[PDB]
Parts: structure tokens; C-alpha cells; sequence
């Protein structure tokens, strides 16, 4: 189609429409006429992906300013589902208009998931990769390759032909998916990460995940470069606060605090050794810390940044010296007595949790350190590594992990909050103590970018209610709209199964445990539905543990053995690559003839991004509601902060929480509206909720289905999926709910143009 | 025509699937003498599982397998295999049976080594996880059974392999 | 208010030969409740009734019945030419039960090698009345369907109260692409019609194909009656026919002589091709208030027009359903008596 939004061209790269992704051109170009933010949740069960790309890329090519789009979907997953998409929009847009392109747009992730190196990326943990990948291609390592020729020194070589080619021009002209990117830079050999890393300056639209957007620790190369004014993409927004708050948190266990101490010992060892071969480099050092924050040499850095910037984006970062850490030997002195303070604190009894400025007056009275000298630590730390150049960093990561907590603790306040928990009750009395430190505040990591940006969207298939994120985020929006599902079909069941045949409310709300009435019921639900639905089943459990005790004595009983004389069972573990391959085997059995079960978590890693399309998924179901209160009292105390702050009470939040993560497990299960499915629930709860859940999941849920019993579920969803089977095609009730090529919306609305 | 009508009615590789698993799950009751296909579900056993047929095999000269044999492998198997870990109780898994339960440990383990793709970048749920960054969360969400989970995983995968094989 | 096809938009060509190998399906799934006997005897019953229907209309094709128990397909009536040993197999069958899960792998296979003899202008198809919602398969399907599409054996399929992705899959596979096959039904009289739907030849627009002439040769009766002997049989029969060429006595049948190998038939049989090639335009049902026409029947002479000004009742409509090209009425009765029953519309045979 090429049809008008009264300026805009629009290479819509399909015949047909859909009505709301229509309304969705109209609303979101609206928002971008005027500087705004407007969040709009448009129901997955239509293209989303495809009509922010379509409608976005031709206001880019159109007008001539917004030269940038930045796109911050949730997990890499997503990414490149955005960029295959992207790429397919890309090549119809030259087929309907011959070369007109002239068009780049980049993934961006990592390493670990880039590199290419073989030994390298045969590594596992990212980490280690990323450090491999910095010691192999250095500002370092490459001089003692060139200036002494010798075996110590190898590189991956990619870095090589990309210093060759690849830095004075880029890839040709395409929108590498990461399956194409991948392809085409095996073939000419070169670097991928680096690639895209030192394209960014060049790319129209830049795709990458929300942590590179807020989390500060990485998302320091934002080069201004990169919008300065661009219009910016939040799909899947509904995880943003929880994403700030993990960016912002941190942990602590004495172990790793005494794995600091053998880092530091290590690192007296070798200041000792160095200083008895070179000192004087580090006298220079030290008056390039006299003359400044030596950001000629502590930002200046091609590859040298050791320790990043846990704090915000050096705005809250001052530039002097750090007085006396100038000295080295001061510094592990500092050092030392910041990791013994923090075992003697961590030896406290039982539960404490203080401000920060409380604490720091505490320490101030045990050792009289200051806040000024101690904010300085990270980057102290790192540039001396630099000065030290070391042969590995795993020794220092308890170090680092002290750095960051030492900046974090002496650099914001009154919006976060400590806590000493000594054990864990779950198998409490043993010596574990952990000295947990988060923030309350989400709105704390965003405000950077709402500050930056001018032009901000947000959009999820799930968010509701739609006025939770302008309270606690503390933002401004113009059009706060949901769009309905107009359908000439029912096309899913939402149901409410409170009571199970003994007609006996359930949930799992009691307890993490077993109760055989609750779990028979279950298992009952779970072996007719495997009975009855076609290929392709899923099951969200609320917490891991739930399911670990629930399916172990599921086995205990006989219930598992039906299930597996009907479907496949693929279960959820927590070692992500064996999770990957189940999944992957779930969709191949799906597809072949047998049907087959995955059973996850909901706050777990599937529901974050996999998709589920019309074979892939036909009933989920909400074992439970997700609730995470199960473990301490964290939530506890951000809910506190909510409160005081918020004029929010605690069950509010906290259903609204869960039911965002319920209509965000919900979703996954249709991608057009050819695709259709069950979408059951079960816990007596769900009932007074059936107002959190999102418009286009309400208006299916009907109030007669509510706590219904399992019978009559069955006997519903054996009658929709007849129904649905039928080749219910009229084709001209689809004039209504598909407005046809180029012409129903021409005709329809260029006439409601009233 | 007539031969080959006869000749495709012949052979015809029954389905592995069902009958193979079953024979570890269907398949508990019968404690008598030779069970309902008898020889068709030990077959079936041994394509589906080569420890099973090894173990059979080498307690051919000696120890009958039949009673005593399959008696024993109740216990062994039908504890290794199936359900949770036995561990105490009757650990009648002893000689052949034990040597066997060694073995097939690992051998399962080359088997699943023997397995792993590098799956497409779609699913690739390794690469997606925390292979993005390098970060710090918290995580909480009491050993045993995890295994029970492997097994299945691996039952299972290891039939569709056996499938993709194109025989 | 009306339920009627628009238009038959392939009136040009369909398969009038055929080699159709309805493949039944017994096991286990076929064994539970949701047809009134069972799913497996309601489905035997029917496919009876099917099979005289189909070896009525398509009086020249062949057929054989296979089904899939534990696992294997069984082969239960070669593929021929005569009904009775049809019926009679399934008649075997319907007092035995289904066991095992379904293969419709094997099934396939077995199929696509038994219809390998099938000359290049007869054509082939297989009919598997799907019941279950898995399958067991001891090999790659893609690979089969593969070859299927490879050997030109188009494939209907008619699955009981659910979809099955793959048999999607095939269905859309075989058939040139065009996906219209896979219907599956929502109640007994559905599958009734299923069948009858089932039984007429089978176009969506045929690709341009080899069309060959075809030798065969029609009999001429016998009239000795003591004479009684047999060559297709070996038996004393009171009198038979004769092929022309290979000039020996064949038991009553369109078989193909037992001699000399040369297709044989009455012309009877090529007139039922002859009804299913060209058929009638869709009778349209006349304006209500514009027809004024006369008010009898013309085919028969029925009395049911209507009833003139009756607030409601001749608000409603006007039982004149009209042939286009012989532009006469004809009642309800007898429009659907024409294009069920007999072909030749009654008036335009007149002129
Ligand atoms: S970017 Fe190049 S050098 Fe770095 S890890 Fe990847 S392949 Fe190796
Ligand atoms: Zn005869
Ligand atoms: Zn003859
Ligand atoms: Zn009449
Ligand atoms: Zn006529």
C-alpha cells in the first residue's frame, strides 16, 4: 500500500490493514508532531513492530530533521525480531520505489553473543569473554605485539581487517539482522562487535536493549551524536522500572568480600614488585591526578575503561583529586579498611537497614572517611589497574564489585536504601550474610532520558493501568490511549477457573508448598487440557520453587504419566542454553505431529521475550497468580518508599505487578488475528481483578466466565476450538475488521475525515 | 505387483515413540512371565536404550535374564530410569546392573555432548541470556529431581533424533 | 435469506478417471464417545455408504481401503474395480477394533507405492479420514510428502473435531498449492455431505497436462445358458460378455479383460462422465414481488407459489426458483430434484 497521513507517505509493506494499526499511524505521528511522550498500548494480537517501523521510517525519509530513530525493545530476542522485520519493510520499501534508500539501521548487543573469535567466544561466561576480547585487542597489548614481535602477544585479527577497511568507510548498505550481519562478516572475516560499536555514528535506527539505555555501567558511549534530538521507541515497556531498579541495585556476600582481601593482598604484591621496577611512571600518573580528573587518560580511552561508572553518567561526579588516594599505597590502605569495615558490619547480628547517609555517618565514626575522597574509588581503581597493567582481572572482580559499591553508597542518597540481611530463613541459621543495597526510586535511572530526549513513545501489548507509569516514573504524557481488539470473532476464551471440580477455591497463594487437595485439583486441570487442546500447550507458574515442589510430586502421583501418554513435556530449568534447546524442541514438536507441553515461570526468562505464534501456543494458563512477597523483605521496603512517596498502598502495587506480568505472559499467545487460543486462568483472586487486566483482554472476558469450574471450562474451550475450526471466512464481515487494499480505509476514513 | 505389495507389507519399521518410551513408563504391572509383547518391547527397549541390550546380552552365559534378570531390572532401571532417584531403599542395582548405571551416566552425557546444535538465532536463548551483558541481580526462586528433568528432556530429544535420522 | 454457491468457476475439466485409496483409521483414538455408537462405527457405516456412491459415479475408476492399526498400515482390499470386495472388507472390518495410535506415515507410504501402477491418465488420490490428533511416524514426513508431490497424488483429508498442523500442511501441499482440502467437520450430517462432496471428480484449475487417448473395447452379451464357463473367474457362469479383441467370456463388469488387458465398459458409465463434465447454471430463485410469472410448477405442476399481500408470509418470499437459460420456474422440489437427481433441466431440454 502507499496511502497518506496528509503528509506522509507510507510504504506499508502489506495489502491488507489492520483498522488499529491504522489508528495507531494516526495517533503516533500526532505525538510526533508535537514534543511529547504518550504511551499507547496497542494489543499484540496485531502487528505493532510492523506499523511503528512502517509509519517511523517514512517521517525519517520524509521530513527532513528527525534524522534518528532509537528502538529499545526488551532482550536481544526482540531485537532482532525488530531488525528482520525492519529488513522485510526495507526490501519491499526498494521494490515498490526502486533505489531510494540510501539506508542503514544496526543490532546492537555484545560480545558474547558477537564474538567471533573461535577460542574466544568458545568461552562461556560474558564476562570473561568481554575481558579475553580487551586484553586481545588493546590500546596495550597491540603496542608490545608491534614495538617486540614475539608469541605473547595474538589477536583475534578481526579488530586487525577492521582497522584495515572497516574504519574508514562501513558495511555496504544493509540492515543487519544479526543472522545476516553474522553470515556476511564470517565471510569477510571481521569483527562484528566492534562493527556496529564504532558504527553507531552512522546507523538511521539503532536497535538495541533497554540495559544500554539505563544501565549507567554501559550506557556511557551514548554519543549525543546518537539523537541530540531523535525520536525514541519503548516496545515492551511494561519491565521498565523493574530494569532500573536492577541497573541500580547491588549485592554483597562475605565471601566475595574476603575474595577482595585476596584481591587486595594480590594488589599489594604487585604495587610492591612495580614500584621496585618503575615508580616514576606512577608520580606521573600522579600529577596527571593534581592536574585534573585525567580525563586525557581516564575518558580519552579507545580501549582502556577497566572498571566502569556505576553512578549515573558523570553528572554526579566531581573532577579534583582524590586528596590523599592519590597515593597508591593510601588507596589499598583505604581499600583495606573498607572491606574490613564491611565484614564487621556484615558480622551484625540479624536485619538492618539504613539510609545512606546514615551510614556513611557510621563509618565516618568507626574510620573518619570521607564521602568526597570515597565517591572517587571506581575510576581510582581502574586507572591504577590501567597504571598496573595487569595480566587478569579475577582477582580483582571482588575488587571491583567493592569499587562500585563504594561509589553507589557514597554518591546517591535519600533515594536508596541499605540492608544487612545475615541469612537466608529458607535455610535459615547458617552463615550467609548479605549486605543488600538497591534503590527504591525507578524514575531515578530514567530521568536521564526524559531530560535528553524531547520525543519519547512508550508502547506494550500489556500496559495497564496506563496511569501507574506517569505516577511513579514522574513524567508527562499527551495521548494516553488502549486500543480495542475489533474483531468479527470471538478468536480466544480468557476464563477464571477459581473453583476445581470439588468446586473449591485454589491458588497459591498459601503457602510454597503442598496441600494434595490444591495440586490433585491442578494436576486434574492440567491432564484434561492436555487431553483436549490441539499441538502446543503452556503453563506459567508464579515462582520456581512452586514448580520444582509442585512437579516432583506430580511425579509422585500418576498425573504425569497421562500427559506424556498424550503430549510432550518440556520443562523450564534454570541453566539458560539447556532452557534453549527445550524450547527449540518444543517448537519442532509443535510443528511435527505431537503435541507438546513447556511449563515455565512467569517471572522467568520465557516470558521476557519468546514468542508464541498460532501453532506454538494455543492455551495458556496462569497456574496461580505471580506474586513475589514468597522471599524478604526488599519488596518490603520499596513498598514503604512507594507509599510514603506515592500515595499508593501495598496491595494496590502489588496486584498491579502481578497482573502486569499475567497480561504480559498473556499476550505472547497470538500474533495476527488469524491465530487465535485459550487464554485460561486459576486462582480464586483473579475474580475482582478481571478490571487490572488490559482493555483488549477484558472486553473477551465476558462476565459469565468468571470462576468458573474446570468442567465447564472444558466443555467451553471444546466448543470454541470446534468453532474456531470452522473455515468461518465470509470475507465481507473481514471488510470491517481488515479494511482492504488501499481502498476501505481510503473510502472509509478519507470520508470519516469528519 | 504382488511382490511388491508383499515385500512393503514386510518390511515395515514400527514407530519408536510411544511403544519406546512406554516401555519404560506403559509398562508397569505385569511382574509375571514373558509380557505383552514380549520380544517386540524388549526390542524396543533395545533401540531405545543400548545399555539395556548390552547388559542382556552379556548375562546371556550365565544369570538368565528373563525372571531373575528382569526382576533385578525392575529395581535398577525402573528406579534409574522413570522415577526419582531411589537412592536408598531397594538398591538391588548390583553387578551388571550398577556397572551398567556407570556406564550409561556418562554415555548419556556423550550422547547429550553428541546432541548440541548451534541452534539459529532466533531461539538462541543461551546467547540471549546475560550474554548481552555483564551484570548483577539477585535471583531467588534442595537438590535431585532436576535430573528427572534432564532425563525427560533427553528421552525425548533423543527421539526425534532418531527420526531426523533418516533411516 | 440464502445458502447457495455463487458460481462454478472450473466447469471445464476435472479428473473423470480415478484411482482413489480411501484410507480409514483404526486406533484407539477412534474409540471414544462423541459419535453416537462410537466415532469407529459411524465412520464404517458411512464409508459404505461412500463407497457404492463413489463406484456409482465414477463407475470406471478403482479403489482400494487401507487402514492404520498399532502403528501399520494394513492394506484390507487391493486396489480394484469391482465394489463388492470392497464391501465385504469393511464389512470384516466394522466387527473388529481399532488398537494402536495412527501412522499416518505408513499409511502414506504404503499409498504412494500402491499407486504406482495407475497409468499416467488415470489419475490418483488417497482420502485419509483422519481421526486421531497425533502420529507416529517411523520416518521423516517432509521427505514423503516430498515424494508424494513428486508422483502427482493429489490428497484430501477430512479430520475429525480438531486441526492437525501437518495435515494442514499436506493437504496444502499436494494439491498444487491451493488449500481448500482439508475440510473437517462439526456434526454428523457435515460428514454425510463431507462424503458426497468427497465422491465427485476434483478440479481447482488444472495445470496443463498430458492428455492421452485411450484404448478400450465394449462388450457384447452372451445368450447360451447351460454353457456356463468363466475366464475371468474359473467358474461355470449361466452367460457373460465377450471382449471384442481378446475375445473371451469376462464375468459382469467395467473390469478390464482378464486376456488381452483392454479397458471395458457399456457407454452407460461414460454418460455418468458426461453428466459431471458439463453441468447447469445454479437455478436462480426469482424477485418476490417482480417474478409475475404463472403459478403453477413446469416440471411438475405444484401449487406452491404464493399467497399474495399477507403482511408477513408474502413478505417473505416467493417459491419460484428459475433456471437461467430455459428462463422457466420450477418449485422448490424440483429445483432441487434437477440438480441433485437428474441432470437435463426440463425445460431447456425443450425448445
Ligand atoms: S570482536 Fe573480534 S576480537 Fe573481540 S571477541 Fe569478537 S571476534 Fe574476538
Ligand atoms: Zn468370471
Ligand atoms: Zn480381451
Ligand atoms: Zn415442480
Ligand atoms: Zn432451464
Amino acid at each position: 500500500m502507499k496511502f497518506y497521513i496528509d503528509d506522509l507517505p507510507v510504504l506499508f509493506p502489506y495489502p491488507k490493514i489492520y483498522p488499529e494499526q491504522y489508528n495507531y499511524m494516526c495517533d503516533i505521528k500526532k505525538t510526533l508532531d508535537v514534543g511529547g511522550n504518550s504511551i499507547l498500548e496497542m494489543p499484540s494480537g496485531t502487528g505493532k513492530t510492523v506499523s511503528l517501523l512502517s509509519l517511523t521510517i517514512a517521517y525519517q525519509m520524509h521530513y527532513p530533521e528527525h534524522r534518528k530513530i532509537i528502538y529499545c525493545s526488551r532482550t536481544m530476542s526482540e531485537i532482532e525480531k525488530a531488525l528482520v522485520e525492519l529488513e522485510n519493510l526495507m526490501d519491499y520499501r526498494t521494490k515498490e520505489l526502486g533505489y531510494q534508500e540510501d539506508f542503514r539501521g544496526l543490532g546492537l548487543t555484545s560480545r558474547k553473543n558477537l564474538c567471533l573469535h573461535p577460542e574466544v567466544s568458545k568461552e562461556r561466561k560474558g564476562t570473561v569473554v568481554d575481558e579475553k576480547c580487551r586484553r586481545m585487542t588493546n590500546g596495550q597489548a597491540k603496542r608490545k605485539l608491534e614495538e617486540d614481535p614475539e608469541a605473547n602477544v595474538e589477536l583475534c585479527e578481526y579488530h586487525e581487517n577492521l582497522y584495515n577497511i572497516e574504519v574508514e568507510d562501513y558495511l555496504p548498505k544493509g540492515v543487519f539482522s544479526f543472522e545476516k550481519l553474522l553470515k556476511y562478516c564470517e565471510e569477510k572475516t571481521l569483527c562484528p562487535y566492534f562493527i556496529v560499536r564504532r558504527m553507531i555514528s552512522l546507523c538511521n535506527i539503532i536497535i538495541y536493549s533497554y540495559h544500554y539505555l539505563l544501565d549507567p555501567k554501559i550506557a556511557e558511549r551514548v554519543s549525543n551524536e546518537v539523537s541530540k534530538d531523535s525520536i525514541v521507541i519503548f516496545d515492551e515497556a511494561h519491565n521498565i522500572d523493574n530494569v532500573c531498579i536492577e541497573s541500580l541495585s547491588l549485592d554483597l556476600t562475605t565471601d566475595a568480600l574476603r575474595r577482595a582481601t585476596r584481591g587486595a593482598n594480590a594488589l599489594d604484591e604487585r604495587i610492591s614488585e612495580v614500584r621496585k621496577v618503575d615508580s616514576q611512571k606512577l608520580q606521573d600518573e600522579y600529577e596527571k591526578l593534581v592536574q585534573g580528573l585525567h580525563s586525557a587518560d581516564i575518558l580519552t580511552d579507545q580501549e582502556e575503561p577497566f572498571v566502569e561508572t556505576p553512578v549515573l553518567p558523570q553528572d554526579l561526579l566531581t573532577e579534583a583529586i582524590p586528596g590523599n588516594i592519590r597515593r597508591a599505597e593510601h588507596f589499598v590502605s583505604f581499600l583495606k579498611r573498607l572491606i574490613e569495615y564491611l565484614k564487621t558490619r556484615m558480622k551484625v547480628l540479624h536485619v538492618i537497614s539504613e539510609t545512606p547517609k546514615s551510614f556513611l555517618q557510621h563509618l565516618k565514626q568507626l574510620t573518619f572517611i570521607e564521602r568526597k575522597p570515597l565517591r572517587f574509588c571506581s575510576e581510582r581503581l581502574s586507572l591504577l589497574v590501567r597504571t598496573l597493567e595487569v595480566t587478569e582481572v579475577e582477582d580483582f572482580t571482588a575488587l571491583k564489585d567493592i569499587a562500585t559499591f563504594a561509589t553507589l553508597i557514597s554518591t546517591y542518597e535519600e533515594g536508596f536504601l541499605l540492608i544487612i540481611e545475615p541469612y537466608e530463613i529458607e535455610n535459615a541459621a547458617v552463615p550467609n550474610p548479605i549486605m543488600r543495597f538497591t534503590c527504591l526510586d525507578a524514575s531515578i535511572a530514567i530521568k536521564p532520558v526524559f531530560e535528553r530526549f524531547s520525543s519519547v513513545i512508550i508502547t506494550s501489548g500489556t500496559i495497564s493501568p496506563l496511569d501507574m507509569y506517569p505516577r511513579m516514573l514522574n513524567f508527562k504524557t499527551v495521548l494516553q490511549k488502549s486500543y480495542a481488539m475489533t474483531l468479527a470473532k470471538k478468536s480466544f476464551l480468557p476464563m477464571i477457573i477459581t473453583k476445581g471440580s470439588d468446586q473449591v477455591a485454589i491458588s497459591s497463594r498459601f503457602e510454597i508448598r503442598n496441600d494434595p487437595s490444591i495440586v490433585r485439583n491442578y494436576g486434574s486441570m492440567l491432564v484434561e487440557f492436555a487431553k483436549i487442546t490441539p499441538d502446543g500447550m503452556v503453563v506459567f507458574f508464579p515462582s520456581y520453587l512452586y514448580m520444582e515442589s509442585i512437579v516432583s510430586m506430580w511425579q509422585t502421583m500418576g498425573i504425569l504419566d497421562e500427559v506424556w501418554k498424550h503430549k510432550l513435556i518440556l520443562v523450564e530449568t534454570p541453566d539458560a542454553q539447556e532452557t534453549s534447546l527445550a524450547l527449540e524442541t518444543y517448537r519442532k514438536a509443535c510443528s511435527n505431529g505431537r503435541g507438546a507441553i513447556l511449563l515455565s515461570v512467569a517471572r522467568g526468562k520465557v516470558s521476557e521475550g519468546i514468542d508464541f505464534d498460532h501453532q506454538y501456543g494455543r492455551t495458556v494458563l496462569m497456574i496461580g497468580i505471580p506474586f513475589q512477597y514468597t522471599e524478604s523483605r526488599i519488596l518490603k521496603a520499596r513498598l514503604e518508599f512507594m507509599r510514603e512517596n506515592y500515595r499508593i498502598r501495598e496491595n494496590d502495587f502489588l496486584s498491579f505487578d502481578a497482573m502486569r506480568h499475567a497480561a504480559q505472559c498473556l499476550g505472547r499467545v497470538l500474533r495476527g488475528k488469524d491465530d487465535y487460543g485459550v487464554m485460561v486462568l486459576a486462582d480464586r483472586r483473579f475474580s475482582r481483578k478481571r478490571s487490572q487486566l488490559p482493555k483488549w483482554i477484558a472486553q473477551g472476558l465476558s462476565d459469565a466466565d468468571l470462576n468458573l469450574s474446570t468442567d465447564m471450562a472444558i466443555s467451553n474451550t471444546k466448543q470454541f476450538l470446534r468453532t474456531m475450526a470452522q473455515p468461518t471466512d465470509p470475507k465481507d464481515q473481514e471488510g470491517v475488521s481488515v479494511w482492504s487494499y488501499e481502498d476501505l480505509i481510503k473510502h472509509q476514513n478519507s470520508r470519516k475525515d469528519q | 505387483p504382488l511382490l511388491r505389495a508383499f515385500a512393503l507389507s514386510t518390511s515395515q519399521k514400527v514407530g519408536p515413540y510411544n511403544v519406546l518410551s512406554t516401555i519404560k513408563p506403559v509398562a508397569s504391572s505385569e511382574n509375571k512371565v514373558n509380557v505383552n509383547l514380549s520380544r517386540e518391547k524388549i526390542l524396543n527397549i533395545f533401540e531405545n536404550y543400548p545399555i539395556v541390550k548390552k547388559a542382556y546380552t552379556d548375562n546371556v552365559p550365565k544369570n538368565f535374564k528373563e525372571p531373575e534378570f528382569w526382576a533385578r531390572f525392575f529395581s535398577s532401571k525402573l528406579f534409574r530410569k522413570l522415577r526419582g532417584e531411589k537412592i536408598m531403599q531397594n538398591d538391588r542395582g548390583d553387578v551388571i546392573i550398577d556397572r551398567y548405571l556407570t556406564l550409561d551416566q556418562e554415555f548419556d552425557r556423550k550422547d547429550d555432548d553428541m546432541l548440541l546444535h548451534p541452534v539459529k538465532k532466533i531461539i538462541d536463548l543461551d546467547g540471549n541470556i546475560q550474554d548481552d551483558p555483564v551484570v548483577r541481580g539477585n535471583r531467588p526462586d534442595s537438590d535431585g529431581t532436576v535430573d528427572i528433568l534432564k532425563g525427560m528432556n533427553r528421552l525425548s530429544e533423543k527421539m526425534i533424533m532418531a527420526l531426523k535420522n533418516e533411516y | 435469506k440464502k445458502r447457495t454457491a455463487k458460481k462454478n468457476i472450473t466447469p471445464y475439466q476435472r479428473g473423470i478417471i480415478r484411482s482413489l485409496i480411501l484410507t480409514l483409521d483404526c486406533s484407539e483414538a477412534m474409540l471414544e464417545k462423541d459419535l453416537r455408537p462410537n466415532r469407529h462405527a459411524m465412520i464404517i457405516q458411512y464409508a459404505i455408504d461412500f463407497v457404492h456412491e463413489f463406484f456409482d459415479q465414477n463407475p470406471i475408476s478403482q479403489m482400494g481401503i487401507i487402514i492404520m492399526r498399532n502403528g501399520l498400515a494394513q492394506l484390507v482390499s487391493q486396489v480394484s474395480g469391482n465394489p463388492q470386495d470392497h464391501i465385504d472388507a469393511l464389512k470384516s472390518i466394522r466387527k473388529q477394533e481399532p488398537k494402536g495410535n495412527p501412522s499416518l506415515q505408513n499409511a502414506l507410504e504404503m499409498a504412494r507405492g500402491l499407486l504406482l501402477p495407475v497409468p499416467a491418465h488415470c489419475t490418483r488420490e488417497v482420502l485419509i479420514v483422519f481421526g486421531s490428533l497425533s502420529t507416529t511416524d517411523p520416518g521423516d514426513i517432509h521427505q514423503t510428502i516430498d515424494s508424494l508431490v513428486s508422483e502427482k497424488i493429489r490428497v484430501k483429508v477430512l479430520g475429525l473435531s480438531a486441526q492437525v498442523a501437518i495435515c494442514k500442511e499436506l493437504c496444502k501441499a499436494t494439491n498444487y498449492g491451493d488449500e481448500s482440502f482439508y475440510k473437517i467437520l462439526l456434526d454428523e450430517t457435515h460428514l454425510k455431505e463431507l462424503f458426497n462432496e468427497a465422491v465427485t471428480p476434483l478440479p481447482v484449475n488444472k495445470i496443463n497436462k498430458g492428455f492421452t487417448l485411450v484404448k478400450m473395447g465394449f462388450p457384447t452379451r452372451i445368450f447360451e445358458d447351460t454353457p456356463t464357463f468363466c475366464s475371468c473367474h474359473s467358474k461355470l457362469v449361466y452367460g457373460g460378455y465377450f471382449c471384442p479383441n481378446c475375445h473371451s467370456k469376462v464375468c459382469s463388469l467395467p473390469t478390464v479383460c482378464p486376456c488381452c488387458d483392454l479397458m471395458l465398459i457399456l457407454s452407460t458409465h461414460l454418460a455418468r462422465s458426461y453428466h459431471h463434465l458439463m453441468p447447469l447454471k445454479t437455478f436462480a430463485e426469482v424477485p418476490t414481488t417482480e417474478k409475475f410469472r404463472s403459478e403453477d410448477c413446469f416440471s411438475c405442476q405444484s401449487r406452491f407459489p404464493i399467497l399474495k399481500n399477507h403482511k408477513n408470509g408474502k413478505l417473505l418470499t416467493s417459491s419460484r426458483y428459475r433456471c437461467e437459460d430455459c428462463k422457466q420456474e420450477f418449485c422448490v422440489d424440483c429445483d432441487v430434484f434437477i440438480h441433485e437427481i437428474l441432470h437435463n433441466c426440463p425445460g431447456c431440454e425443450s425448445k
